[PDB]
C-alpha cells in the first residue's frame, strides 16, 4: 500500500524536474527574445536623439508632430511643453504650423501655439514635445520614448513576422 | 530517488544543452535584422502616425 | 482629460468627444500608478468608463487621463502553453510574456468561423458516467453543476486530468490526428483554490500541457468579466491557425455571473428575474457561441464550464439559462458524495438533447448509444422504486421492482466508483454496462430492439 | 476647504472639493466628525457621515485629512477594546465618562500616552532596506511574540536615520528614509487603508494546524490555521459560548476577535471575562487578554464601523502574519456585517440584488476570504505565519438559505454543525457528524501522520463508525436488537463512547474541555483498538453480556478518559495511554478464550 | 421667505442655508394658526420641513418664517412622574407645563454610556409565567411578540402596572433599596385604549410612579417616531443622574415601523423587501442604543417593546430583524385565548437568551434554573399527550400520559392564569412551581439536583 505511494512519489519528483527544465528553457528563450527587442528599441532612440540634436533636420519632423496632435486636439490654443533646446526651434516656425494646420483642417486655423515657461525634463525626456489642452486637461505625448513604446505594441507582430516567419 | 539526486545535476545540464544553440542563433539573427528594423522604427516616428 | 467624478465601478470623465466605444484609456493616479479601463458609454464631452483594475482612489484635477487610441484586443500567440499569464491581458505574476502575432477581439465576432458541420468525433474523460450516459464531442458544451458542500475544484480537476491521458489513446485509434491543448482559466477564486489546481495538473502530467490565466478575488468584478474572454481568444487562434483541438476548462462560471449582477446594481440599469440582469442572456452567450469546429475542420474549441450553484436549486437563474444553451447537462450530487462514491455523479437528470452529436461511432461502438438509453431508463425506474421501498415496504412491491432496486445499488457502486487515477476505455465501459443489464430477463429488456439484445447480453 | 451643499439624512454632499479621492478621509463641520467619500458627482463629493449630523448647518467647512481612512499597525494593540474603524473605547471611558463614543468625540487610533521600548534591527545607516524587512522590534510581552516593526510595505530606500535603542512614543518619529530627497518620516506604527490587502512574500495553501485545545474540533474534522470556516449562529444562547471557549483554549499566538454588529450582551461578556480567565499554557498579566486584541461592535455603533469591522480586523491579522505568527480571526457574524451593506445601499439609493442584500456582497466575500490564509511572512530571514478565519453566519431570514450563508459556504471549505438541543442543555461544543465536512482533511491527515500520530486511520474510522450507527439503530426500532448479531451491537456500543467523550464536552470545566492535540489522538486510539478486538472476540465465541463483564477495567478507563490531566510526564505522550494498550492485549486473550 | 410649495407632509420652503440641522422653524400663517416644523433635510436654497401641526391648509405666498434657533431636545425633569403628556411632550394633564432641568438630545443622545458589564440582577414583572420561564435582567432587551388575535394592549397594561410594585416586595427580601420609576409610551393608541391604561395605573398606585406619553393614531408620523425617543431620554436622565432603575414599555412597535414606511417614500430613497425600508434597521437601532445599564453600575434603562405581527408573519421584515438585536422573545398563544385562559401566553417557543446568568441573588434563588428546566419539559410532553389521548382513548392511555394530561391543565390554570392585579417575584413563583411538580415522582424529576428536591418536591 504505502509502497505504491512512495513508488508514485519518486515518479512525481521525476516530473517536477522535467517540468522545471522545460520552464528554465522558455524563460532563457523569452528573456533573450526580449533582450534583443530592447536593444533594437535602444538603438532607435539613441539614433533619434542625434537626429533631434541637429536642429535643422528635426525642424520639419517637429512641425509634423505638432500638426498631428493639434488635429486630435481641436482647440484654437495649444499649450506646448518642450525641452529648453526646442522652444527656440518652435518659435522660429509658429506661422508655418498655423498655415499647415489650416490646410489640413476645415475646422478653423489655429490661433496660437503657446510657449510656456514650464518645460519637459532632459534626464527624463530625450527630445520631443507634449502638446496639451487650453487648460492642460488632455495631452498628446509626442515624445520620443512614448512614440517608440506605443509603436512597440504594433512593431512587435511585424518584427515577429520578419524575424521568425 | 537516485534518479532524483542525480536529477538535480541534470536540472541544469538538460536546461542548458536545451537552448545552448538557440540562444546563439537568437542573438545572431538579431544583429543582422537590427539595423533593418531600426530604419523602420525611425521611419514610423518621423512620419506622422 | 481629467476625472469628473466616480460613482462605484463607474467612473465619470469630463472629456472631449473624439473617443470610440471600448477605446482604452489609462487613468494616471497621483501616485503615478497607471490602471486601465475601457469606455462603456460615451456622450458628448463626457464618458463613463468601467476600470478593470481598482475602483477607488480616483481624484479630480490631480488626476489625468491619457488615451491609448486602441479599443481592447487581446494579444494572442500560439506559444502560450507552459507560459504563465494573469487575467488582465498580461501577466502580473512576472510569468513568461504573452507576445502577439494577431490581436483578436473579445466582442464575440472578430472573424468568428464556426460549425456548419456538427461534432462527430468522440472525446473521452476516462469516466463512465460522463462518457456513456451523455457523451462528449469536439464541440460539446457540458456544464458541471456543483454545490457548496461538494468540492467543486476536486471534480474540475478530476475531469481534466483524466481526459488528458485518454485523449492520446484516442489519437492512436484515429479519433484525432492533431494536437491537444488545454486552456485553463481561473477567474476570481480563492488563493487556496488557485494553488491547488496547479498542483493537480503537475502531478498527472505537467503544466507544459496547459496554459494558465490567474485572476485573484481581491481584483475587481470588471476584471472577472474580461478573464474568460482572454481564454476565448487563446483557444480560437490555436484552432484556426494551427488546426489543434483546444479544451477549455472555465472555472468558476458562477463567479463571472455575479460580476454582471454587480454592474446593474451600482448602475441605474433595472435588473430582471431574481435581481440578475435583463441583458444577462447576451453576456453568457458570448462565451458559449465561440465553440464548435474551427475552419479547416481539424481545429476545435470544446467547452467544459464549471458552475457552482449557491442555493443548489434548479430555479436559480444561472443553472437554467446555461442549460438551455449548452449541449448537455452533467449534475453532480451531494448525496452520492456523502455515501462514499467518487466521482459522485448522478445521471437522473443528466441529459443531452444533442445526444446524437455527442456520441461517436467511428471510434466508439454503434451499440454505445443504444445501451446508454436503456441504462438511463432502467436507472430511473430503479429510483421510482427506491422511494416506494421506503413508503410501502417490500410488503407489496412487485417482482419487476425488486430487479430495479438491485440494479440501482449495483449501478452506483461499480459504474460510478472509480479510482483517482483509474481510467476506463469506452469499449471496457460497455462490458461493464452489459454486466449491469445482464441480471434483467429478456421480457424486461423489451423496449430495446430484438437485434441488439440477442447479439449482446 | 469645501463648503457643505446639503445634509439629507446622515448623507452630506459638499461642494468645492477638488483632489478628493474616492476613499478620502474627511472631517465634516467645526465639530470634526468622521466621514468618508463614497461617491463624487462633479464638483460635489457625497459623504457618508458616520456620526450624527445634528447642528450642522449648510455652509460649515469640510476639511480634508489629505489621505484615505487608514488603520494604524504597530505596538500597543493587544489588551485594547476598539471600534470598527479602530478607536480605543477604553480611552473614552477615562475622558468622557462614557463606554461608547458620542458624536463630536474622535481620538487617535493608538494611544500616545503609552511609550514602548524600540530596539534596532540588523540594518544600520547606509544599508539599503526593502519592503517589509525587520528594522527593529518592540518587546512588551513575555507570554507571546510581540510587535516586530517592519519597514512599511511598498516602500524602499536607504535609511538616513535609525533612532538608537531607548523609549520613544508611538507618535514620535524613529525613522527618516532617503528615497528621492527625504521620502518622509515614518513612525513606530504604519498606516494602511483597510480596503486594500497587505502584501506578503507569497501566499501558500494551509497545511499547518496548531493547538485548538477543544477536543471535538481536532477529532471530528481537524481545525487548521490558514483555514476558511463557517460556524452557525444562535444569537448569544449558543454563539457566545463557543467563541469564548475558542479564544481561551486555543494557544494560537494571537487571536483577533471581531464583533461585527452584535447584541451588546456578547460584547460585554468577552471584555470582562478575558483578564479573569487563566492561560492554558501558564503566565499572568491579564492572561488571555494579553494575547487578544478586540474589535467589539454592538449594532448600536455607526453603520460604516459595522461594515468596516471585519476589514480592520483582517488588516490586523495580516500585519501579525508578516511578523510570523499564527492568528485566529474569530468574526461573529457576517450576517450582521451584511446588514450594514443593506442599510448603506438604501441611504445612497443603490439598487440591491436578492433579499435586499446588495450585489457587492458576493465579490466582497470572495476578496475577504483570500486575505486570510497561510503565507511565508515578509521580512528578510522569513518565517511562516497564518491567518485563519472562522466566521459565524447566523439566521438572516430565519433560515440558512438566505444570500449571506449560501455564498460563504461555497468559498468555504469547512462547515461545523452545532446541535441546538444539546446546546440548550449546555454541552459546548457538540458538533454533528451528519451535516459537517472538511475538504482540508486529506492534506492535513498526511501532515499529522508525518508528525507522529496514527491520525489518518483513527479519524476516518471515527466517521464511519458513527454513520453506520444511525443505520443499525433503525434495525433495532423496527425489527428488534435481539435478532441481531453481537457484532452490530458492538458497533453501536463503541459509537456511544465516541459520542460521550469527544462530542459531549463541557466548556465549564478545563479537565473536560482542555487537552492538547496529542492527548486527543491518544483517547481516540484507545476506543478504536477496543472495537476491532470486541468484534474479533464475539466471532471466536463470546456474547454481548459476556464481553461487557470481561473487558471491565479498560472500558471503564476509556469512559473516564476525558477527566484525565493534559500531562502524566509529558503533554505529548500520556504514559497512562501507552500502558493501557498492554492491559487491552492481555485482557483480549482472557476474554476470547 | 414664503413656502415654495407642498407635496405630501413635505413642505418645501425657499430659504438660503439659515437653519442648522434639526432646527425648529415656525411657519406663521395669518389666519390665527401658528405651526411649528423641523427641517428634516436642509439643501441648498431650499429646506424640507415636516410639520408637527397639521398637514394641509398652508399658504404658498402668505407664509412668513422665524427661526427658533434651537434644534430638537426634550425638557426632562422628574416632576414629570404622575402626569399624562402627548407625542411632543406637551401636557394633556392640562394646566401649566413641567419644563426642564436639562435639554438632552434625542437624536442618538449626546453622551451614550451603555453596558460592557453584561446584565446581572433579576427583574420581575409580576407574572410567574414570564419570570421563571423568560427571566429578565436589569437592562436586558426582551420583547413580547404578539399577534392580532389577542388584545396585545391589555397584556401590556398588565406588565407595566404590576412592574415596580415587585420592587417593594424585593425590598423585604433585601434585594433592592433604590427608587424605581417607570416610563410609558403609547404609540398609535385609540382614545378608549389610552384611557384604560391611565385608569389601571391609577388604581394600583403606580400612576405617580410612571409618566405616560400618548401619541394618538391621528397625529403625524414624525410626531409618532419622536414619541419613543423622548421616552428613552427621560429614562436615561433618571438612570444616570439619580442612579435609578427605570423600566420603559414601548407599545406598539408595529405603529412605529409603519410610520417609518410612510416617511420612507416621503424621502427620496428606495425601500427594501415588501415595501418596508432597508434602512429600517438603522432606525430601530437608535431605540436600542438607549438600553442597558448606565455607567455608575446601579441604574439602568430596562426595555420591553411589544411588537404585533399580522397573523404571526415571519415573512415580514419586522420580527426577523428586531428579533436579532434583542435577547429572546415572549410568544403569546391564540389557542389559549380561545380556551379562555387569560393571560394566554405559552412559555414553550418563548426564550430568554442567558437565563442562568439573567438572574441575581437575594431576590431570586439559585434553584431558579433547575425549576425552569422541569417546568418546561413536562408542559411540552402534555401538549403531546392531548393529541395522543384523542387517538388512543382513555381505555388505552399510558400512565405517564395521565400525569402529563393533568400537568398541562394545572400549569396553564396556576402559572399562566392569574389576576389583573396579582404580583409575583421569583420566590412566589417558585412556591407555586413545587406544588405542580409534587405530583410527578422524584425519579421522574431528574434535571434537578438531589439536594434541592429532597427539600422542595
Amino acid at each position: 500500500g504505502n509502497f505504491k505511494s512512495k513508488l508514485k512519489k519518486a515518479m512525481l519528483s521525476q516530473q517536477i524536474t522535467k517540468s522545471t527544465i522545460a520552464n528554465k528553457m522558455r524563460l532563457k528563450v523569452l528573456s533573450a527574445r526580449e533582450q534583443s527587442l530592447d536593444g533594437i528599441f535602444e538603438e532607435t532612440k539613441e539614433k533619434l536623439s542625434g537626429i533631434a540634436n541637429n536642429r535643422d533636420e528635426y525642424k520639419p519632423i517637429l512641425q509634423s508632430l505638432i500638426v498631428e496632435a493639434l488635429l486630435k486636439l481641436l482647440e484654437p490654443k495649444a499649450i506646448v511643453k518642450a525641452l529648453e533646446r526646442d522652444v527656440d526651434l518652435i518659435e522660429s516656425m509658429k506661422d508655418d504650423i498655423m498655415r499647415e494646420y489650416g490646410e489640413k483642417a476645415q475646422r478653423a486655423p489655429l490661433e496660437e501655439i503657446v510657449i510656456s515657461n514650464d518645460y519637459l525634463n532632459k534626464d527624463l525626456v530625450s527630445g520631443g514635445v507634449v502638446v496639451s489642452n487650453a487648460s492642460d486637461k488632455i495631452e498628446i505625448n509626442n515624445t520620443l520614448e512614448e512614440r517608440l513604446k506605443l509603436l512597440s505594441e504594433e512593431a512587435l507582430p511585424a518584427i515577429r513576422l520578419e524575424l521568425y516567419g | 530517488e537516485q534518479k532524483n539526486a542525480g536529477g538535480v545535476g541534470e536540472l541544469e545540464k538538460k536546461a542548458e544543452a536545451g537552448v545552448q544553440g538557440e540562444l546563439a542563433e537568437i542573438k545572431k539573427i538579431a544583429e543582422k535584422k537590427k539595423d533593418d528594423v531600426v530604419k523602420i522604427l525611425i521611419e514610423t516616428v518621423i512620419k506622422p502616425s | 482629460n481629467t476625472v469628473s467624478g466616480v460613482n462605484g465601478p463607474l467612473v465619470i470623465l469630463e472629456k472631449v468627444k473624439f473617443p470610440r466605444y471600448n477605446e482604452i484609456v489609462n487613468l494616471t493616479l497621483p501616485d503615478g500608478t497607471v490602471r486601465q479601463g475601457q469606455v462603456l458609454e460615451i456622450r458628448g464631452d463626457r464618458a463613463i468608463v468601467q476600470v478593470f483594475e481598482g475602483t477607488s482612489g480616483i481624484d479630480v484635477k490631480k488626476t489625468t487621463v491619457e488615451f491609448t487610441g486602441e479599443s481592447l484586443r487581446i494579444p494572442v500567440s500560439e506559444d502560450m502553453l507552459g507560459r504563465i499569464f494573469d487575467g488582465s491581458g498580461r501577466p502580473i505574476d512576472n510569468g513568461p510574456k504573452v507576445f502577439a502575432e494577431d490581436y483578436l477581439d473579445i466582442n464575440g465576432s472578430p472573424i468568428n468561423p464556426y460549425a456548419r458541420i456538427y461534432p462527430e468525433e468522440m472525446i473521452s474523460t476516462g469516466v463512465s458516467a460522463i462518457d456513456t450516459m451523455n457523451s462528449i464531442a469536439r464541440g460539446q458544451k457540458i456544464p458541471i453543476f456543483s454545490a457548496s458542500g461538494l468540492p467543486h475544484n476536486e471534480i474540475a480537476a478530476q475531469i481534466c486530468r483524466q481526459a488528458g491521458l485518454v485523449r492520446p489513446t484516442k489519437d492512436v485509434h484515429d479519433g484525432h490526428e492533431e494536437n491537444f491543448s488545454i486552456v485553463f482559466a481561473a477567474m476570481g477564486v480563492n488563493l487556496e483554490t488557485a494553488r491547488f489546481f496547479k498542483q493537480d495538473f503537475e502531478e498527472n502530467g505537467s503544466l507544459e500541457r496547459t496554459s494558465l490565466f490567474l485572476n485573484l478575488a481581491n481584483d475587481p468584478t470588471i476584471e472577472r468579466i474580461i478573464t474568460p474572454r482572454l481564454a476565448l481568444t487563446t483557444a480560437e487562434y490555436l484552432a484556426y491557425q494551427t488546426e489543434r483541438h483546444v479544451l477549455t476548462i472555465l472555472t468558476d462560471m458562477s463567479s463571472y455571473a455575479d460580476a454582471l449582477r454587480e454592474v446593474s446594481a451600482a448602475r441605474e440599469e433595472v435588473p430582471g428575474r431574481r435581481g440578475y440582469p435583463g441583458y444577462m442572456y447576451t453576456d453568457l452567450s458570448t462565451i458559449y457561441e465561440r465553440a464548435g469546429r474551427v475552419e479547416g475542420r481539424n481545429g476545435s474549441i470544446t467547452q467544459i464550464p464549471i458552475l457552482t450553484m449557491p442555493n443548489d436549486d434548479i430555479t436559480h437563474p444561472i443553472p437554467d439559462l446555461t442549460g438551455y444553451i449548452t449541449e448537455g447537462q452533467i449534475f453532480v450530487d451531494r448525496q452520492l458524495h456523502n455515501k462514499g462514491i467518487y466521482p459522485p455523479i448522478n445521471v437522473l437528470p443528466s441529459l443531452s438533447r444533442l445526444m446524437k452529436s455527442a456520441i461517436g461511432e467511428g471510434m466508439t461502438r454503434k451499440d454505445h448509444g443504444d445501451v446508454s438509453n436503456q441504462l438511463y431508463a432502467k436507472y430511473a425506474i430503479g429510483k421510482d422504486a427506491a422511494a416506494m421501498k421506503a413508503v410501502v415496504g417490500e410488503e407489496a412491491l412487485s417482482i419487476e421492482d425488486k430487479l430495479s432496486l438491485e440494479f440501482l445499488e449495483k449501478f452506483e457502486k461499480t459504474f460510478i466508483t472509480q479510482g483517482a487515477y483509474e481510467d476506463r476505455t469506452v469499449f471496457e465501459s460497455l462490458d461493464q454496462a452489459w454486466s449491469l443489464l445482464r441480471i434483467y430477463p429478456k421480457e424486461m429488456l423489451n423496449r430495446i430492439s430484438p437485434k441488439i439484445l440477442d447479439e449482446f447480453y | 476647504y469645501g463648503a457643505i451643499y446639503s445634509v439629507s439624512g446622515p448623507v452630506v454632499i459638499a461642494e468645492n472639493m477638488i483632489g478628493c479621492a474616492m476613499y478620502e478621509l474627511v472631517k465634516v463641520g467645526h465639530d470634526n466628525l468622521v466621514g468618508e467619500v463614497i461617491r463624487i458627482d462633479g464638483d460635489k463629493a457625497t459623504i457618508q457621515v458616520y456620526e450624527e449630523t445634528a447642528g450642522l448647518t449648510v455652509g460649515d467647512p469640510v476639511l480634508r485629512t489629505g489621505k484615505p481612512l487608514s488603520v494604524e499597525l504597530g505596538p500597543g494593540l493587544m489588551e485594547t477594546i476598539y471600534d470598527g474603524i479602530q478607536r480605543p473605547l477604553k480611552a473614552i471611558k477615562e475622558e468622557s465618562q462614557s463606554i461608547y463614543i458620542p458624536r463630536g468625540i474622535d481620538t487617535p487610533a493608538l494611544d500616545r500616552t503609552i511609550k514602548w521600548q524600540f530596539t534596532p534591527g540588523k540594518f544600520q545607516v547606509g544599508d539599503h532596506i526593502s519592503g517589509g524587512d525587520i528594522y527593529g522590534s518592540v518587546f512588551e510581552n513575555s507570554l507571546i511574540s510581540s510587535h516586530k516593526i517592519l519597514l512599511p510595505p511598498r516602500s524602499r530606500g536607504t535609511i538616513t536615520w535609525i533612532a538608537p535603542a531607548g523609549e520613544y512614543t508611538l507618535d514620535e518619529k524613529i525613522l527618516e528614509v532617503e528615497f528621492d530627497g527625504k521620502k518622509s518620516d515614518f513612525t513606530l506604527y504604519h498606516t494602511w487603508p483597510v480596503r486594500v490587502p497587505r502584501p506578503v512574500t507569497e501566499k501558500l495553501s494551509a497545511d499547518y494546524p496548531l493547538l485548538t485545545g477543544q477536543r471535538v474540533l481536532d477529532a471530528l474534522f481537524p481545525c487548521v490555521q490558514g483555514g476558511t470556516t463557517c460556524i452557525p449562529g444562535a444569537f448569544g444562547c449558543g454563539k457566545t459560548v463557543i467563541s469564548q471557549s475558542l479564544s481561551k483554549y486555543s494557544n494560537s499566538d494571537a487571536i483577533i476577535y471581531v464583533g461585527c454588529g452584535e447584541r451588546g450582551n456578547e460584547m460585554a461578556e468577552v471584555l470582562m471575562e478575558f483578564p479573569e480567565l487563566y492561560t492554558e499554557m501558564s503566565g499572568t498579566k491579564e492572561p488571555i487578554m494579553k494575547r487578544t486584541t478586540l474589535v467589539a461592535n454592538t449594532s448600536n455603533m455607526p453603520v460604516a464601523a459595522r461594515e468596516a469591522s471585519i476589514y480592520t480586523g483582517i488588516t490586523l491579522a495580516e500585519y501579525f502574519r508578516d511578523q510570523g505568527k499564527n492568528v485566529s480571526m474569530i468574526a461573529d457574524s457576517s450576517s450582521r456585517w451584511a446588514e450594514a451593506l443593506r442599510e448603506i445601499s438604501g441611504r445612497l439609493g443603490e439598487m440591491p440584488a436578492d433579499q435586499g442584500f446588495p450585489a457587492y456582497l458576493g465579490a466582497k466575500l470572495a476578496s475577504f476570504y483570500e486575505r486570510a490564509g497561510k503565507a511565508v511572512a515578509l521580512g528578510s530571514p522569513d518565517r511562516t505565519g497564518s491567518v485563519s478565519i472562522v466566521a459565524a453566519v447566523s439566521p438572516a431570514g430565519g433560515d440558512f438559505s438566505d444570500p449571506v450563508t449560501t455564498a460563504t459556504l461555497g468559498i468555504t471549505q469547512v462547515f461545523w454543525g452545532l446541535d441546538k438541543k444539546l446546546a440548550q442543555r449546555k454541552h459546548f461544543p457538540s458538533i454533528n457528524t451528519s451535516v459537517s465536512y472538511s475538504k482540508y482533511t486529506n492534506v492535513l491527515n498526511k501532515f499529522y501522520d508525518s508528525n507522529y500520530p496514527e491520525f489518518p486511520v483513527l479519524r476516518d474510522r471515527m466517521k464511519e463508525i458513527l454513520s453506520n450507527a444511525e443505520e443499525l439503530e433503525q434495525v433495532v426500532q423496527l425489527v428488534g436488537k435481539s435478532a441481531l448479531s453481537d457484532s452490530d451491537k458492538i458497533t453501536l456500543d463503541v459509537a456511544t463512547l465516541i459520542k460521550e467523550d469527544f462530542l459531549q464536552q463541557n466548556g465549564y470545566s478545563t479537565y473536560d474541555a482542555f487537552c492538547p492535540i496529542w492527548k486527543t489522538f491518544d483517547m481516540m486510539r484507545a476506543f478504536i483498538s477496543y472495537h476491532d478486538e470486541a468484534q474479533k472476540a464475539v466471532a471466536n465465541g463470546a456474547n454481548w453480556s459476556k464481553l461487557a463483564d470481561s473487558t471491565g477495567d479498560v472500558k471503564h478507563a476509556v469512559s473516564s478518559s476525558k477527566f484525565f490531566e493534559p500531562s502524566r510526564g509529558e503533554k505529548e505522550v500520556h504514559g497512562e495511554f501507552e500502558k493501557l494498550l498492554s492491559t487491552m492485549q492481555e485482557r483480549f486473550a482472557e476474554s476470547t478464550d
